[PDB]
């Protein structure tokens, strides 16, 4: 079971590349508000 | 609009038309054209301090006492431009090909 | 009076086992159980001397005990036991609560609560065992014990972090054994010990634990470095194993010193100059972490010597810990001056002292660059000297000798001259001037990826927190 | 900081100095 | 006992003496894999010797090697070069990993050889090399009683073979448990 | 080469008596009885024999096994030896019966060491015995590799180059690596005037490298490939070339204007 468990690792370390995309989201969306 | 009112507007009015020229668009203006733009380097690397100068001297403590906020981030945006652009031609310096090898 | 004593140290022992208990059974929170750990192993030291030893006893007795019943009898054995109370069943906490770890679910088998329990059983062991300095035979039972017993287990994300310590107390036990009296039952000990540390090694690559394999490959690179084998050590580096991200700094500082002295006698001193001062912005400036920052701050100066330059006087003189690297300034003026008899006698007092830290026998290295250091700095004065002048000034032996230690000079390009024989002087080849070719443009192309190194592991770890903001309510 | 504190030089005090004055009046 | 020195007198005679010699290479093959890396291409050399009878203890040495060296890839191969040594009933890390290190690149070739022909599963189109533990493996989770592992990487193996016989020996007719394993299929 | 009835016997009795060829045929034989007792490596349990049976006899029966192959120039051999003579003189603590026993064996490992020019490998192999400064440098002993090393306690080379003339322990055993010392120390003492200085003098290099003869100045230069002229040598070797291939490494003709282009382009992709 440890090839399904290997897999669950990019769940995780992806998941702090998602955390980056919220950084550009926020800087986006207060570029919506002023146009 | 149809296929030929797509392609031939973008070949006229976009943003700014440089066309007509496509290999000298940017051949012709960023290394033909220095004199009139990039002269004097050595005083065109003071305007890029002059920028910094003009924000980082006065705010540095991170609050509001010279009232400014985005000082650091006034300066960042215009002078990362002038580094980019330095850097283009810096590539297209090499890009001339004056067919030297040995 | 003794009743008091068992029930006040059992209560604080539980009240800190149900907050890491809580956390490790919803989803995953182990990040969380890290922190607290920290603290559990100065808690657990300043609290095993106080209420005496019985803290303990009555820990194994309230939960169930798969191992531990005669480990606690055979750990107050070579103490001369005093009993009181001392039968089993005596003090009873649980009375059937489900965060208890209730009993007729736990007696009837239906239920396994041992996981969490025997684990986190040996922590509290070998934290005993170091406080009590007990060696000899209750070493190598303990060893004995918890080996095959992680084996068994199937250690999941949270679990990795409970044994990830106690590996530094099976390492620790044995070399302090060995220290203290040498014998033929150490060196086979010490063969399982090497066997059982790559095993358990594997078991992390899979999982892919960042202390555990932080601690593992600290106390595996300290064994190659006793033993003294170039080919165990060379190829154990180049993987690459060790994560750079949720690592301690602590457990970094210690990596970066292990690689200055394993790159020192590789005669590559570029690579080995940088390890030895990133250990040292690493490591913290505390009182704790001053045992380390002797033994780095004296192997800096090593390296410099080394390299042919000389480090600054300074550094002997503002700090606070120059008693000590009194040896290492004798050092550096012998080899500036280039005296020959001068080196000779200040090897010969301090020679019984670099013994301890093994840093004596790289002295016979430096001996070399004493007058390697002379000659560069004859040569930067006069640029055109003769072959017999030189050997007025260090009082050398013959012309014929100095001519050949500028040999191994510029072989590598460190003085960067020519010696002509025909006119009869040494000129120097450096005519400066270099602003204009590409070879500063080299390292100056170095620099702007050092300031972007700083990026992916800056703006990536601004919402890195930032996610507990948005999940938890605010008022 | 390198070269400079307790190191020193250990010469031109007296003896190197005042020779000095002898080698004006040899020329 | 080190496997260095040993390697390098294989080009002497007497090869009676060079069998006792991999037998004391076989302790130390989970201890020092450093000075054996470099003497690994004469393991190789010896496998296609019709001469070199020890290839089947000469297998058990390259697998413990290669794949401590971070290659997965040669862990399988050198392992099944003997098709004796072998153990997968053994609980172990190594062969764990070497079980699922197959497996991957068995689901790879699986649809690549499908359209060659549909019965690569029952044929030798397929490498053996793939085949053997990715059959052995699944009669180890038969006897175990576990039908997770078994039906899960058959479906990802494309193997018919699995499904229809294994499911004759599972057989319950409480009567539930035929309905239940069929639906996770 | 046989001669008692029993293999250990005659391995010992033909090692003083010559014919070091025929003697390591009969090292194939020995070999077959040690690995069954394992007797060439200390167990890990204990099996009550430690000076008794043959193992004590082993540590004599590799050490003339191993001065005979060093004489023939046998590497793989040799390196057998000490790979089983590196638990020797490790385990049964620090005393067996004479410790160290002979000076003769261990010498050789650490001289041929040198023959390389290796520094690494040297001073970090010695931590088995973890003495570098008394087992080795205040070793009386075998000091024909500890001499080099005690001329660097006061720093004189030119002594320890000038041994391998001088030295009494060079003649018999270690004459084997003395000639490749000496070839070696004198080609990196020449080594200087090749890739940097350009034109050799004739008559000065007789008395630089210590020659009793004008011709052997000549004979240097053959061997180390030199064009000669009148009075002169000069050096056409500063361009190297050739190698094999080389792509985008030591300064490069078409690729070099490529990894130019490709460090301008790392900083623009980092900001886009």
């Amino acid at each position: 079971e440890q090839k399904i468990q290997e897999t669950e690792l990019k769940i995780r370390s992806k998941t702090e590349n998602v955390r980056r995309l919220e950084a550009q989201r926020n800087a986006l969306n207060d570029k919506v508000r002023f146009i | 609009k149809t296929a030929k009112e797509t392609k031939m507007l973008m070949n006229l009015h976009k943003e700014q038309w440089q066309s007509g020229l496509k290999m000298y668009d940017y051949e012709e203006k960023e290394e033909s054209n220095l004199a009139a733009t990039k002269s004097m380097v050595k005083i065109a690397e003071q305007y890029s301090k002059r920028i910094e100068e003009e924000k980082e001297l006065t705010e540095e403590e991170l609050k509001t006492r010279y009232v400014g906020r985005q000082d650091p981030k006034k300066h960042l945006s215009e002078t990362a431009d002038e580094t980019l652009e330095n850097n283009i031609v810096s590539v297209l310096t090499a890009g001339v090909n004056s067919v030297a090898i040995k | 009076l003794h009743h008091s004593e068992k029930k006040y140290a059992e209560e604080d022992q539980v009240q800190e086992l149900l907050k890491v208990l809580n956390e490790i059974s919803k989803t995953t929170l182990t990040l969380d159980p890290r922190y607290i750990w920290r603290s559990l192993k100065d808690l657990s030291s300043l609290r095993n001397q106080e209420l005496l030893n019985a803290e303990t006893l009555c820990f194994t007795v309230n939960v169930l005990y798969p191992d531990s019943s005669s480990f606690k009898k055979n750990l107050l054995k070579f103490i001369t036991s005093n009993h009181k109370s001392s039968v089993p069943g005596s003090a009873e906490l649980r009375n059937s609560y489900p965060a208890s770890f209730y009993s007729v679910n736990t007696e009837k088998k239906t239920i396994e609560v041992t996981a969490e329990i025997n684990c986190f059983m040996h922590l509290l062991v070998q934290l005993f065992l170091w406080d009590s300095k007990e060696l000899e035979q209750l070493v190598e039972f303990n060893r004995k014990v918890v080996i095959p017993n992680l084996l068994c287990y199937y250690n999941l994300r949270s679990l990795n972090l409970i044994n990830a310590k106690l590996w530094f107390y099976i390492y620790l036990s044995h070399e302090t054994l060995a220290r203290s009296s040498e014998e033929i039952n150490s060196d086979n000990q010490n063969i399982i010990l090497r066997s059982t540390m790559m095993k358990f090694l594997k078991i992390a690559s899979l999982k892919h634990d960042n202390e555990t394999k932080a601690m593992l490959i600290n106390l595996i690179l300290r064994d190659f470095l006793n033993n003294g084998e170039v080919d165990s050590a060379s190829d154990f580096i180049s993987k690459l194993e060790y994560p750079h991200t949720d690592v301690s700094s602590s457990l970094e500082a210690r990596y970066f010193f292990y690689l200055s002295k394993i790159n020192a006698i590789q005669l590559d001193y570029s690579t080995a100059n940088e390890y030895i001062i990133a250990a040292i912005r690493k490591a913290p400036h505390n009182s704790k972490s001053l045992g380390f920052l002797q033994q780095s701050n004296k192997l800096h100066c090593c390296i410099q010597l080394l390299m042919g330059d000389i480090p600054e006087l300074s550094f002997f003189h503002q700090s606070n810990m120059q008693k000590s690297l009194l040896p290492y300034y004798h050092l550096t003026k012998a080899v500036k001056l280039g005296d020959l008899k001068k080196f000779t006698s200040t090897i010969t007092k301090y020679k019984q002292l670099l013994l301890k830290d093994d840093t004596y026998q790289l002295c016979v290295r430096l001996r070399s660059n004493v007058i390697k250091t002379g000659i560069r700095i004859i040569s930067l004065t006069y640029k055109k000297i003769s072959l017999r002048d030189i050997c007025l000034k260090l009082n050398l032996d013959s012309e014929q000798t100095v001519e050949y230690m500028v040999s191994r000079a510029i072989r590598d390009g460190v003085i960067e001259a020519k010696i002509n024989h025909e006119d009869g002087f040494i000129e120097t080849t450096e005519l400066l001037n270099i602003y204009d070719s590409e070879d500063p443009q080299q390292v100056f192309d170095e620099r702007i990826k050092f300031a972007n190194q700083l990026h992916d592991e800056y703006l990536v770890s601004m919402r890195y927190p930032e996610d507990k903001k948005t999940q938890q309510n605010e008022k | 900081e390198n070269w400079d504190d307790v190191e020193v030089d250990d010469d031109f005090t007296n003896e190197l100095k005042a020779e000095l004055d002898r080698y004006k009046r040899e020329n | 006992t080190t496997a260095a020195p040993l390697l390098a007198l294989l080009r002497e005679n007497q090869d009676s003496v060079k069998t006792y010699a991999l037998e004391s290479i076989n302790n130390v093959v989970d201890q020092l894999w450093s000075e054996i890396s470099n003497e690994l291409p004469d393991i190789e050399a010896l496998y296609d010797d019709d001469t070199f009878s020890d290839r089947e203890m000469a297998a058990l040495i390259a697998s413990k090697v290669y794949y401590n060296l971070g290659e997965y890839e040669s862990a399988v191969k050198y392992a099944l070069a003997a098709k004796d040594r072998f153990d997968i009933d053994e609980k172990s890390q190594f062969v764990e990993t070497i079980v699922s290190k197959s497996i991957e690149m068995y689901v790879q070739e699986a649809s690549k050889q499908y359209t060659k022909d549909e019965q690569f599963y029952t044929k030798d189109i397929i490498d053996p090399k793939l085949t053997s533990i990715f059959e052995r493996m699944i009669e180890k989770c038969l006897k175990a009683s576990e039908l997770k592992l078994a039906l899960g990487i058959a479906l990802e193996g494309y193997r018919l073979d699995i499904i229809e016989s294994a499911l004759k020996s599972k057989l319950d007719q409480s009567t539930s448990e035929n309905v239940k394993i069929i639906n996770y299929l | 080469m046989p001669s008692l009835a029993e293999l250990t016997k005659s391995l010992s009795i033909a090692f003083e008596n010559g014919d070091y060829a025929a003697c390591e045929k009969l090292l194939p034989p020995i070999k077959i009885e040690l690995i069954k007792n394992n007797l060439l490596i200390p167990d890990l349990s204990i099996q009550n024999d430690i000076y008794l049976n043959d193992l004590m006899i082993t540590k004599r029966i590799l050490e003339v096994g191993a001065l005979a192959s060093i004489q023939t120039f046998n590497f793989d051999s040799f390196e057998n030896y000490f790979n089983q003579l590196k638990p020797y003189y490790f385990s049964n603590n620090h005393k067996l019966s004479e410790s160290d026993k002979k000076s003769k064996l261990i010498s050789l490992y650490l001289l041929n060491l040198l023959s390389q020019n290796n520094t690494t490998k040297f001073h970090s192999e010695l931590q088995y015995l973890d003495k570098h400064i008394k087992n080795l440098e205040d070793d009386s002993l075998l000091s024909y590799p500890i001499k080099l090393d005690r001329w660097l306690m006061e720093g004189s080379y030119q002594k320890a180059w000038d041994l391998l003339q001088s030295g009494s322990q060079n003649i018999s055993e270690f004459d084997s690596f003395t000639d490749i010392l000496k070839s070696a120390i004198r080609d990196e003492i020449a080594k200087n005037t090749e890739l940097s200085y350009d034109f050799l003098p004739l008559s000065n290099i007789k008395a630089l490298l210590f020659f009793n003869n004008e011709k052997e100045t000549e004979k240097f230069a053959l061997e180390r490939n030199w064009p000669i002229v009148n009075s002169k040598v000069y050096f056409n070797n500063q361009s190297k070339e050739k190698a094999d291939y080389e792509d985008e490494m030591m300064h490069e003709e078409d690729q070099k204007t490529n990894i130019i282009e490709k460090a301008m382009d790392y900083a623009i992709s980092i900001e886009n």
